DNA sequence: GGAGAAGGAGCAGAGCG
DNA sequence: CGCTCTGCTCCTTCTCCTTCCTCTCGATG
RNA sequence: AUCGAGAGGA
């Protein structure tokens, strides 16, 4: 993987357990072999 | 039964390949070389050169179906490949 | 037995004395290879010289073995060793049984019967009687 | 006792020594590995008869590496004992319970269960020989021992030297 | 990557015995074991620091050989032993000539 | 250390229970595997295949790296049937005299004498079984065939035999006058059968004795066969076998417990069946009947048979085929500028796959530099191995510039140019789908092949993937280059035709290039020649001289073809003038007639490709393909070719 | 006669698709199916029920059912098969392994 | 499934085909011990054509006018004409070819005259013409004696087998029966003089070459023929077909049994 | 579900009484 | 010719049986 | 981690 952190989400379920969701984004630059 | 060997005098390709690979292996082990060096660091190239002019000291043991076998010195064999 | 030459060689029940003499010859051959690269006291020292001129002295145990084998020698002198061979073989004597009589001392036929139970049952006394005293005199010559 | 037999040994050689000198080097290696050998089938191996005429019988090069095997045939002089045999041995070491005697290239242990009941250990002698009966046995003397079976071990081979007999006794 | 059946078939076709062996032995599953000559079962106590070996049930201390086999193969036999099967491996062909 | 050998023959048979007991180094008594980290002496003890960091393995130390496990011992309270042998036991018992130790029939009946004559033991047993199974009585006196009035007092029992029925895990004997047979009875019966009977029955007295079909003790495979499981936070959930063994042990203790405590005859029976059940499912959790052992999780218990039988089992999934290292897989692409026996490999791949090259006086200087470059550069190596086995990792050390190489040391050299490698396109339908090429490293992430090599691979650049394998020993390297090399397969034994050729654009160009009207200005000819790597530096004389120096296309193309070639193809219209310029005729590496097309550079056996392979050898034919493609492509690039809707409009 | 008819019959199938296969590859298959004195199919009930080494047979479609038989008859595989040596991880006796390489020491001492 | 059937089938150094058990399947691989990689389709001239045409193309008579050898063909003209000794040699060959004609009529009942055979004679011959630009306008130095002996001598050197015993020697004769018929077809003296005006030097080269090429083309021992045969049938199958399945599985209950009564 | 093995059941003929 | 015998035929059971990789997803001891 | 199931390529 290679990217930068986009949006870090911290929440909890109904049970009070702490949740963490992290979105990492990157730019796909058409390479040799990429299908079309 | 060296007298009247019933197998070909020609070297079958499998023997060519295996002999070349082996001799390359011994050469890589710093074993004594039997020909002059023209700069072929490639042990396998040394091997083909060696085989071409018959200085391999190897004899092929060919196994017949019954388990009996014949011995063919590489010098005896005809390199037709 | 059979050698690795494909030849069914007979089981060579080698006599102690003839074994020592064959070992002497083999050591002489070994010393020949290195170069190309009798009383029991006389033979004991002579072989030790061969051992020291063919090895480095590490094999002390055998040097003891030959020295002790030479001490219990019965027929040190080979051309006499041949004589007993002809005497014993003329009777069709069994090679394994042959070894003991050539390697062990015995004066009378009965004594051999006592020493070797195998002879006790099937051997002819006359053969032992004539042979053993002939060999006893030969042994006394040593 | 002593036997001449055309025996063979399997020897492996590293490629670097595959020069024509390999014949003599292999001759050596066989000589070291053959002589001074104990074995249940043949007992002990004294020497190699016909030190020349080395039966190399072609080298078996392995596919794993450049190492090759050599089942080199050879005539050797070996020692083989048998049960109930007579040998005029010599006492190598003494013991309160008997003796250990040299029987060819083999070691034989005299056991007190099997010597004349009237013979007793005399610690007063030097060496502490047995002197209570006719069969006086000491390190410096001569002894005949009856081979009451060969007790072959993993590391060495030895047998029982029995003395309680009209023959195969002291000296 | 799984060198599957169809792949080794080609190597058989090409006859690349040396290569086929390398792909199945050196590439993975390399494993050394010791075996008893009396019984062909991997039941050898290998006191390597002592160079001492033995096959309990045969008390054999001289018939010990080193063999290189696929680690998976070792599992198969050991499972066969668990199956009440005796996969005895012998290194000397019964037929001579 | 110990002598090395190789496997020659494998002998199969059944364990002798005393042999099992002797082999085992520990008896198993406790179904319990555990107080916090110590193992019960009666199960999973260090005497077995001890767990990591425990250097016991029955005083074998070495961890689990150089030491396998060892088998345990379980003493069955009662004998039990072996599942795979239930039918075999059934048939055998149908043949024995049922508490006599003898066979129902004898050699005095000619029918068995015919059966006994059978060399094949398997057929022999079946032949006898067909006869004995019909013999429901073992009368002592049997009239002799030679003397009908004389009878042979053979049958010891002299009684009748019951019909045997396979009642699930147990046999039932229907007496012609009915009861459940006893495992003990059968065991004794087998123990009273003679060796001479084994020969007729197809049993080996020293490897396969019929009584051994019945199990009296169970070997206990060590942990390595049922590995300790730590998939979760130190949660065991041991393999099914570990739990399955516990079930047997729990059953074994209970059956023993019941018998000892009060001898509740009936309760003993159910337990014995439970034992026969658990052992049966343990060996095979799949039977013709309903019974299906289930793990506490609710899923079926995975028995030994499940481990082996079926695709992905221990046989097909790990022995005939397996995962391997020193390999790679990616997507391919075309590149005419590469020869048939070549391939493009990304710098990234070569930077990872390595070869264990051996240091010698002939390359120590080169290898020295590679180590200096280290694993970060392409032309370098990852590991330096001393003769002692010191696998130095250049990744985590500055010693790359300090280590002094020594002869005999191994270096994990990166893949470099001209290193033979093996390719494979899944599925490997037939021989051609795997061939050996040469490596040229390139700066992008894909595999480049010469266009022509695709046809045998059945490949296509629409996103197809293809596998790469690298040999590790000099032995194999030589093997591939001489057996699996690309050129060696140009003529396929599939149909006696060349399997390769010019395809796609390059084929189209040649038609135009060799077309009668195609003439080339001097400017182009100068370049086209130079593209031919084999060009000798001698400009051919232009066909047209006076009005303007021109070369007909055929002239240039002939340059690529080596000298000494002679092809003669005649069509219906070929009459040494070819008014349609059909047919084909090449003389001494020079085109004269015809328009070069599919039937001369294609797959056809009469084509040029087939001829060249035989007059010069593949090592020369391979160089041809590059020459043709390099030339035509260059001309086509400067000529161009397209299609469009107009092409379809009439 | 059946062998010939079988070959002729299969030829129609291969030819019907427009593909072409050498006679050598085709005849061999036809021969193998009849060497046992009968039309031995190549299913589980044909080729499998041969007298070849069990360790080879166990990998076709049935594994445990065959192993059990080996123990019953105490089978002794010869290891002459290819797959058998594959399982053991030993060099198969084929191709480059269909012979042996030996060092002709006599020739070695011939070359100084 | 097919591969499993033929894994262990391989060719031994005795030029035979044995399975793992050593059971012999084909005594000589493919009934000719010939590699599939070294064989290509070629014509059999002696099969087709009318009998008179056949005689014209091959028959030579030094005594009569119908099949007179044209003196301009060779440096020796009338020296050859009338020589009964040479006529006998021609008679033997012509009779030999006649047997081949009627013989091959039986082998290939359909009369087809194009079959795979090793060593492409035509290409060797054409190569011969281009080796040193044979001047095809001058008489050659060849003699009938040389041609007839050359043909026979070549045949004696087509050694597929090595066993000196009668049994092996008999097999060798049957192994190359078809191939040697082709040689006697395309090396007939009449053609060797008219169609291909070779020199003595050239003709010696051709015979030497054919033998040399032929030996290279014999199937090598150690081949894993069964695997090659298995795959070779396979890739056809991945392109009728249910029938193939119906064949490999014997399946007595054929879907469409039928008869062809003549 | 097919396909093949398997085992039983009936049955008629062939020899016997 | 009935009896008996035996193979012969028939007639249900009663199994066991099908290229390579890439990700995600929910539930388990 | 496995198993199970699914989606998608070659
Ligand atoms: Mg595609
Ligand atoms: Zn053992
Ligand atoms: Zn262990
Ligand atoms: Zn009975």
């Amino acid at each position: 993987e290679n990217g930068i952190v986009d949006q870090v989400l911290v929440t909890t379920n109904q049970d009070g357990l702490k949740f963490v969701k992290v979105r990492v984004r990157t730019t796909k630059i058409p390479q040799i072999g990429d299908k079309f | 039964p060296k007298d009247q060997r019933a197998t070909t005098p020609y070297m079958t390709k499998y023997e060519r390949a295996r002999i070349l690979g082996t001799r390359a292996l011994q050469i890589s082990m710093n074993a004594p070389v039997f020909v002059d060096l023209e700069g072929e660091t490639d042990p396998l190239r040394i091997a083909m050169k060696e085989l071409a002019e018959k200085k391999i000291p190897l004899v092929i043991r060919r196994y017949l179906p019954d388990g009996s076998f014949e011995d063919w010195s590489v010098e005896e064999l005809i390199v037709d490949l | 037995q059979i050698n690795h030459q494909g030849e069914e060689e007979e089981l060579i029940a080698l006599n102690l004395s003839e074994a020592r003499l064959v070992i002497k010859e083999a050591l002489v051959e070994r010393r020949r290879a290195f170069k190309r690269s009798e009383t029991r006291e006389k033979e004991l020292e002579s072989i030790d010289v061969l051992l020291e001129q063919t090895t480095g002295g590490n094999n002390k145990d055998l040097k003891n073995t030959m020295q002790y084998l030479t001490n219990f020698s019965r027929f040190r002198d080979q051309e006499t060793v041949g004589a007993v061979i002809q005497l014993l073989k003329s009777t069709g004597l069994h090679p394994f049984e042959v070894a003991q009589l050539g390697s062990l001392a015995c004066d009378t036929a009965d004594e051999a019967k006592t020493l070797i139970p195998s002879l006790n049952n099937k051997i002819s006394d006359d053969e032992l009687e004539r042979i053993l005293k002939e060999l006893s005199n030969l042994e006394t010559l040593y | 006792m002593f036997f001449i037999k055309d025996l063979s040994l399997n020897i492996t050689l590293h490629p670097s020594f595959f020069g024509p000198r390999m014949k003599q080097y292999l001759k050596t290696k066989l000589l070291e590995e053959v002589e001074g050998s104990c074995t249940g089938k043949f007992g002990y191996i004294l020497c190699v008869l016909d030190y020349d005429n080395i039966d190399i019988q072609r080298g078996r090069i392995l596919p794993t590496d450049g190492s090759a095997e050599f089942n080199v045939k050879y005539r050797a002089v070996v020692f083989k004992p048998f049960k109930g045999e007579v040998v005029d041995g010599t006492v190598v070491s003494c013991s309160q319970h008997g003796f250990e005697v040299q029987v060819g290239p083999m070691k034989v242990f005299v056991t007190k269960h099997l010597m004349p009941q009237d013979l007793t250990f005399n610690a007063g002698s030097n060496p502490p020989s047995y002197q209570s009966s006719e069969d006086v046995i000491t390190i410096k003397s001569r002894i005949r021992v009856k081979i009451e079976g060969c007790i072959s071990q993993v590391s060495s081979i030895h047998a029982i030297g029995s003395i309680k007999e009209d023959y195969l006794g002291a000296i | 990557l799984r060198f599957g059946e169809m792949e080794r078939d080609c190597m058989i076709a090409h006859g690349a015995a040396s290569f086929l062996k390398e792909r199945l032995m050196e590439a993975s599953d390399a494993f050394r074991v010791h075996i008893c000559g009396i019984c062909g079962l991997m039941t050898v106590i290998a006191k390597l620091n002592h160079n001492q070996f033995e096959c309990k049930g045969c008390d054999n201390k001289i018939d010990i050989y080193q063999i290189h086999i696929p680690y998976a193969a070792k599992l198969l036999f050991q499972e066969l032993m668990a199956m009440n099967i005796t996969p005895r491996l012998y290194t000397d062909r019964s037929r001579d000539f | 250390s110990a002598p090395l050998r190789t496997v020659k023959e494998v002998q199969f048979g059944l364990f002798s229970p005393e042999e099992v007991r002797a082999i085992s180094v520990a008896k198993i008594r406790f179904p319990e595997t555990m107080q916090t980290r110590a193992k019960i002496g009666g199960l999973n003890d260090p005497r077995l295949g001890s767990i990591d960091r425990n250097l016991k393995c029955q005083t074998c130390q070495e961890g689990m790296n150089e030491c396998p496990g060892h088998f345990g011992h379980i003493d069955l309270a009662k004998p039990v049937f072996h599942v795979g042998f239930i039918a075999k036991i059934k048939k055998v018992c149908e043949c024995v005299c049922m508490h006599c130790g003898k066979l129902l029939l004898d050699e005095h009946n000619e029918l068995m004498r015919q059966a006994l004559a059978i060399k094949d033991s398997k057929k022999r047993f079946a032949a006898i079984w067909t006869l004995c199974k019909t013999k429901m009585v073992c009368e002592t006196d049997v009239p002799s065939e030679d003397d009908p009035t004389q009878l042979v007092s053979r049958g010891g029992c002299g009684n009748t035999q019951p019909t045997i029925r396979k009642d699930g895990l147990k046999l039932v004997g229907s007496w012609k006058k009915l009861r459940v047979l006893s495992t003990e009875e059968i065991l004794n019966i087998f123990k009273h059968i003679s060796v001479k009977d084994f020969t007729s029955l197809g049993f080996n007295e020293v490897f396969s004795r019929p009584e051994w079909m019945i199990l009296t003790c169970l070997p206990v495979p060590p942990p390595p066969v049922r590995p300790s499981i730590s998939f979760n936070e130190s949660q065991r959930g041991e393999d099914d076998l570990t739990f399955k063994l516990a079930d047997i042990l729990k059953a074994n203790i209970s059956l023993e417990t019941l018998e000892h405590n009060g001898a509740p005859h009936h309760a003993i029976e159910e337990a014995e069946s439970l034992l026969q059940f658990h052992v049966a499912t343990y060996m095979d959790n799949d039977i013709a009947g309903q019974p299906q052992a289930l793990q506490k999780s609710g899923r079926p218990v995975k028995s030994i048979r499940a481990r082996l039988k079926g695709k992905e089992g221990r046989i097909r999934g790990n022995l005939m085929g397996k995962r391997v290292d020193f390999s790679a897989r990616t997507v391919i692409s075309g590149d005419p500028n590469l020869e048939l026996d070549q391939v493009g490999v990304p710098k990234s791949i070569a930077k990872t796959l390595t070869y264990p090259e051996v240091v010698t006086p002939y390359n120590i200087d080169r290898l020295t530099q590679l180590v200096r470059n280290g694993p970060n550069e392409h032309p370098g190596a990852k590991y330096v191995i001393r003769d002692s086995g010191d696998r130095i990792d250049l990744r985590y050390s500055k010693r790359a510039g300090d280590i002094q190489l020594q002869y005999g040391w191994k270096v994990e050299r990166h893949i470099m140019d001209n290193d033979p490698v093996l390719f494979n396109r899944q599925p490997s339908l037939h021989k051609m789908s795997m061939m050996a090429h040469r490596v040229k490293v390139i700066p992008y992430s894909t595999f480049r092949l010469n266009l022509s090599v695709t046809s045998p691979y059945n490949a296509d650049f629409d996103g197809d993937e293809m596998n790469l394998h690298v040999p590790q020993s000099e032995e194999t390297r030589a093997e591939l280059s001489q057996l699996c090399a690309v050129p060696l397969q140009i003529v396929s034994p599939q149909s006696n035709k060349p399997c390769m050729g010019i395809v796609q654009d390059t084929l189209c160009g040649i038609r135009k290039l060799t077309l009668r009207d195609t003439f080339i200005e001097l400017d182009q000819v100068l370049n086209m020649l130079y593209w031919v790597p084999d060009w000798d530096g001698v400009i051919p004389t232009p066909a047209i001289i006076k009005p303007k120096p021109l070369w007909s296309g055929k002239q240039i193309l002939s340059v690529a073809i080596p000298n000494g070639i002679h092809l003669q193809r005649f069509d219906e219209g070929t009459t040494l003038l070819s008014p349609k310029d059909n047919g084909m005729l090449i003389i001494d590496g020079q085109i004269i007639f015809g328009v070069v097309e599919k039937k001369t550079v294609g797959s056809s056996n009469g084509g040029l490709i087939h001829v060249v392979t035989r007059e010069k050898g593949p090592q020369v034919c391979a160089k041809l393909f590059g020459n043709i493609q390099k030339v035509v492509n260059f001309w086509l690039l400067h000529n161009g070719f397209s299609t469009g809707i107009g092409d379809t409009i009439a | 006669a059946g062998r010939a008819a079988l070959y002729k019959e299969v030829y129609n199938v291969i030819a019907s698709d427009g593909s072409y296969v050498n006679y050598r590859h085709m005849a061999l298959l036809v021969d193998v199916m009849t060497t046992q004195g009968g039309l031995t199919s190549v299913t589980r009930h044909g080729f499998n029920r041969s007298n070849t080494g069990a360790l080879m047979r166990c990998s076709f479609e049935e594994t445990v059912e065959i192993l059990f038989e080996a123990g019953a008859s105490a089978e002794l595989d010869d290891c002459r098969g290819v797959s058998e040596n594959v399982i053991l991880g030993q060099m198969a006796p084929i191709g480059t392994g269909a012979f042996d390489v030996m060092i002709d020491e006599e020739s070695l001492v011939k070359y100084m | 499934r097919l591969v499993k059937a033929l894994e262990d089938i391989m060719v031994h150094y005795d030029n035979t085909t044995r399975n793992s058990l050593g059971n012999v399947i084909q005594f000589i691989y493919g009934e000719d011990g010939m590699d599939a990689a070294h064989i290509e389709k070629q014509s059999l001239d002696t099969i087709g054509g009318s009998d008179a045409a056949f005689e014209k193309r091959y028959r030579v008579d030094l005594l009569n006018t119908d099949h007179t050898l044209d003196p301009s063909l060779l440096e020796s003209g009338s020296e050859i004409l009338g020589d009964l000794k040479l006529q006998v040699l021609l008679d033997e060959e012509y009779k030999q070819l006649v047997k081949d004609r009627k013989f091959l009529r039986e082998v290939f009942v359909d009369g087809e005259a194009n079959w795979p055979l090793p060593v492409n004679i035509r290409r060797i011959i054409q190569n011969a013409q281009q080796t040193f630009h044979i001047d095809h306008t001058k008489p050659s130095d060849l003699t009938i004696k040389d041609i007839v002996l050359g043909v026979k001598d070549l045949q004696e050197n087509l050694l597929v087998l090595r066993g000196k015993n009668e049994i092996i020697q008999n097999a060798q004769r049957d192994a190359v029966t078809l191939f040697c018929c082709l040689l006697r077809s395309r090396l007939a003296t009449r053609r060797v003089l008219q169609e291909y005006r070779l020199t003595k030097q050239a003709f010696d080269w051709v015979l030497s070459n054919i033998e040399a090429q032929f030996l290279r083309s014999v199937v090598h021992p150690g081949e894993m023929v069964g695997v090659l045969a298995a795959q070779s049938i396979g890739e056809p199958a991945t392109q009728g077909v249910p029938r193939l399945k119906e064949i490999l599985n014997v399946a007595k209950n054929m879907k469409t049994p039928s008869l062809t009564v003549y």
